């Protein structure tokens, strides 16, 4: 088992930028990706980003592709979302999630189910 | 520097004992009247097996050390004698630039010419010998050490008087066992031709004649692949290239037969999300013939 | 460990009671390459290797020499002329956990098959195609292992199996790994049927004078037959005469 | 195939390659193929090492092998 | 010559196999000639408990 915990949300104007941190803690050595997602009220979770914990790459949803950065610090057992550019339609509750399952297909960690989840922290995003 | 490696780096390759007889083996020898390296310290390769000289008036020379890197990250082998005891270990160590945990094993214990043979896990044969650069003549090196070690090696270095490296080859030998079971003389069967017709004949003394010892054999410097001009492609453009598509629960079949697939502009294409294929690679599609194929 | 990550214990200096192994009824698989499990009490060996990996039930089958698949080209390769055992149990019970264990995994993607007991552990993204990939996955660009799903619901076939490989050194050097079998003394000057260290034979074993070297273990005839030996319990030599016979 | 006198004579030996031409590899070519590390000679002996098709060697006078 | 086994066990009915069957119970020779006929018998040789 591992424990999630997000930090860095918070209310920013369009146009700005945000990073969100994850700490992971417990089980550390089984993490095989980690993965951030957002439930905006009334919509369904969407996934945003996830990291493969070994080289560090990188898959991202269109939506976010170009803007939003996923990074991640092994020896801190630290992902990062670098939330750039922000847009209204990114208001949301942001979730990470770690999985020490291992595709051998980068892309298969947008649809994974995950098998930890962090608390969530909402990003809010100021007009113009 | 260089000198004349000439009858040196022989060594009994087996445990067994063989009295007044020729035994032909093939190991990791030192090839006779080859170049061998000469040094009065810097980091040699350990291609496949060395052979070590010293030359040594002080015993100023002490120890190896073996690994790939030679520093932390890695397993790497010490070895070091000082005048009472050796000792060995194959420690992750932290070695200094110019040297003079996690160990997984350890043991303990010119006028003189010291010999030795390190091969791969870990052999060292050895000889000492009163002697009078490299000396002309002949001798045997018996095995000290055998270390079951199992760590990589491909790169070692000296701790310290001249010294000489060589670099052992798989090279077919003809021995001469005395009667007292020590090798007296030997043959290396690809030194010279008349060495290759002593090898042939089992034996040093080749009375005058004529043999046939080996068999002279051309080889081909390129592979050439000729099939027919690719013709009649499967029509998967029909497919792919559909302008309307089937509903799921009606899902059309195209059969396909009688034609050449061409799988490259698939799996090489950039316009599919998924692409996955079950108990075969798209790869080795071109390779592979069927009798029918449904899509 | 995982089977691309498979562990070798080596075997040493020891006594083996392999009835341990073949009359305990713990095992699914017991299957032994030029060699027969009973026969193993009478054998010594210079060492034993224990490799040890999980593998699902139907990839057993590749664990054997000359197979093919995923598992014997990419994770662990025997050679063809293997001479040892395989062992291999359910692990169901401890493997498989409710969700899906994923600790265990494969090499899925390799650019050349695996030589015997050649152990690749590296994690290089695979290039599929024409672009290098420069350690980034993508189109073509894979990463060379996944996991398995091991879960206690899952079909025998897909269920977890424990796995352990012996290998045995039979090599010309001292055998340090030897069967529960018990020495008896030692007969001269007499025909009897020997058996040094697995060595069987029938002659008479003489005092000899042979110039045996310190590392020496035994001595060989023209006919690469075995002319003398050393006493395993003593440093002593002995000359095997063949027992006297003749035509009649 | 080597043409050697005793090694009790000398070390210095002669190869033949057996019906093959002398591109493929002190050299001559002879009906019974390259011959290498021996002198031609115009006179004529008696046979001492066979080599073939009217080809013979044998080590003369400073000395060498001929044929 | 009738009896009953587990599936798994079937396999050890044949010339030359070895394990707790082929061993203590019931040992076909090398050179066996003719028929080992096994067919499921669970709706008659299993029951609840
Ligand atoms: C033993 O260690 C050496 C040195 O670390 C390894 O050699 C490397 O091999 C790869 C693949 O051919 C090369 O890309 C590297 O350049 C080599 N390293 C160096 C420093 O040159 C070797 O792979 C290791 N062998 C085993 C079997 O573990
Ligand atoms: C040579 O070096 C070794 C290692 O530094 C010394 O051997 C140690 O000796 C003591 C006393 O017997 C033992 O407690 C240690 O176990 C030994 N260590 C090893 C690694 O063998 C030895 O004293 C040195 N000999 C000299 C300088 O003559
Ligand atoms: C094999 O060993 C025997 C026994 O040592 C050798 O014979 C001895 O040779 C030495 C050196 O010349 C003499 O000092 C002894 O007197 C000899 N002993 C006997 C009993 O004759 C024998 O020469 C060795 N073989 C070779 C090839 O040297
Ligand atoms: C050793 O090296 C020298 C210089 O590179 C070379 O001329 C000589 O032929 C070599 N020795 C051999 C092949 O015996
Ligand atoms: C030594 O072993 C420990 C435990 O496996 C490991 O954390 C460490 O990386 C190893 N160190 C070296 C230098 O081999
Ligand atoms: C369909 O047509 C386009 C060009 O018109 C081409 O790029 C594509 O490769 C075609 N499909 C197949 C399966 O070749
Ligand atoms: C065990 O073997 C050693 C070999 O050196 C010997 O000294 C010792 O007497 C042996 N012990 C017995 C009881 O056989
Ligand atoms: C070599 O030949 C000479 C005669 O030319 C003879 O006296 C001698 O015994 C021979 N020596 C050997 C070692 O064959
Ligand atoms: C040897 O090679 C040359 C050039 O290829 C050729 O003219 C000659 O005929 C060849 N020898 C024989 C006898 O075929
Ligand atoms: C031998 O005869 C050939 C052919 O006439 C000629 O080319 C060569 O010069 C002669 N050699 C000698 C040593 O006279």
């Amino acid at each position: 088992q591992v424990q999630l915990v997000e930090s860095g949300g918070g209310l920013m104007q369009a146009g700005g930028s945000l990073r969100l941190s994850c700490a992971v803690s417990g089980r550390t050595f089984s993490t095989a990706a980690m993965g951030w997602f957002r439930q905006a009220p009334g919509k369904e979770r969407e996934f945003v980003a996830a990291i493969r914990w070994s080289g560090g790459s990188a898959y991202y949803a269109d939506s976010v592709k170009g803007r939003f950065t996923i990074s991640r610090d092994k020896a801190k057992n630290t992902v990062y979302l670098q939330m750039n550019s922000l847009k209204y339609e990114d208001t949301a509750v942001y979730y990470c999630a770690q999985t020490h399952y291992v595709s051998y297909l980068l892309s298969d960690y947008a649809t994974w189910p995950y098998d930890y989840w962090g608390q969530g922290t909402q990003v809010t995003v100021s007009s113009k | 520097a260089y000198t004349n490696s000439f009858t040196r780096g022989v060594y009994y390759p087996d445990k067994v004992f063989r009295s007044s007889v020729l035994h032909s083996t093939q190991d990791l020898f030192l090839p006779f009247f080859s170049n061998v390296t000469w040094f009065h310290n810097p980091v040699l390769p350990f291609n496949d097996g060395v052979y070590f000289a010293s030359t040594e008036k002080s015993n100023i020379i002490r120890g190896w050390i073996f690994g790939t890197t030679l520093d932390s990250k890695t397993q790497s082998l010490l070895i070091v004698n000082n005048a009472t005891n050796v000792v060995i270990k194959v420690c992750e160590f932290q070695f200094c630039n110019d040297p003079f945990n996690n160990c997984t094993f350890e043991y303990v214990s010119f006028k003189n010419l010291r010999e030795f043979v390190f091969k791969n896990y870990f052999k060292i044969y050895s000889k000492h010998t009163p002697i009078n650069d490299l000396p002309q003549g002949f001798s045997a090196l018996e095995p000290l050490v055998d270390l079951p070690i199992g760590i990589n090696i491909t790169r070692f270095q000296t701790l310290l008087a001249a010294y000489y490296v060589g670099y052992l080859q798989p090279r077919t030998f003809l021995l001469k066992y005395n009667e007292n079971g020590t090798i007296t003389d030997a043959v290396d069967c690809a030194l010279d031709p008349l060495s290759e017709t002593k090898c042939t004949l089992k034996s040093f003394t080749v009375e005058k004649g004529i043999y046939q010892t080996s068999n002279f054999r051309v080889q081909p410097t390129e592979s050439i692949v000729r099939f027919p001009n690719i013709t009649n492609l499967c029509p998967f453009g029909e497919v792919f290239n559909a302008t309307r598509f089937a509903s799921v629960y009606a899902w059309n079949r195209k059969r396909i037969s009688n034609c050449v697939a061409d799988y490259s502009v698939l799996y090489n294409s950039a316009s599919f999300s998924t692409f996955k294929c079950y108990g075969v690679s798209p790869t080795k599609l071109n390779d592979l013939c069927f009798t029918n194929v449904y899509a | 460990a995982s089977v691309y990550a498979w562990n070798r214990k080596r075997i040493s200096n020891c006594v083996a009671d392999y009835s341990v192994l073949y009359n305990s009824a713990s095992f699914s698989t017991f299957k032994c390459y030029g060699v027969s499990p009973t026969k193993l009490n009478d054998l010594c060996f210079t060492n034993v290797y224990a490799d040890s990996f999980v593998i699902r039930g139907d990839e057993v089958r590749q664990i054997a020499p000359g197979q093919t698949g995923k598992i014997a080209d990419y994770n662990y390769k025997l050679p063809d002329d293997f001479t040892g055992c395989v062992i291999a149990w359910n692990s169901n019970n401890l493997d498989s956990k409710v969700g899906g264990n994923y600790n265990y995994l494969y090499r899925l993607f390799r650019k050349s098959n695996l030589k015997p007991f050649e152990r690749d552990i590296s994690t290089e993204i695979y290039q599929a195609g024409s672009t290098p990939c420069n350690g980034v996955e993508g189109f073509n660009c894979y990463f060379p292992l996944q996991s398995y799903g091991f879960q206690p619901t899952n079909g025998v076939g897909y269920q977890p199996y424990r796995v352990v490989v012996l290998s045995f050194e039979l090599l010309h050097a001292p055998a340090t790994v030897c069967g529960p079998k018990k020495s008896t003394n030692l007969v001269k000057n007499k025909c009897v049927n020997f058996n040094f260290n697995g060595l069987t034979g029938t002659g008479v074993l003489t005092e000899s004078n042979k110039k045996f070297l310190p590392f020496q273990q035994f001595g060989r005839d023209i006919a690469d037959t075995t002319d003398a030996v050393r006493d395993p319990q003593t440093l002593e030599i002995l000359d095997i005469t063949p027992c006297s016979f003749g035509g009649v | 195939s080597v043409i050697t006198p005793g090694t009790n004579t000398s070390n210095q030996v002669a190869v033949l390659y057996q019906d093959v031409n002398c591109t493929e590899v002190n050299v001559f070519q002879t009906r019974a193929g390259c011959l290498i590390g021996a002198e031609h000679v115009n006179n004529s002996y008696e046979c001492d090492i066979p080599i073939g098709a009217g080809i013979c060697a044998s080590y003369q006078t400073s000395q060498s092998i001929i044929a």
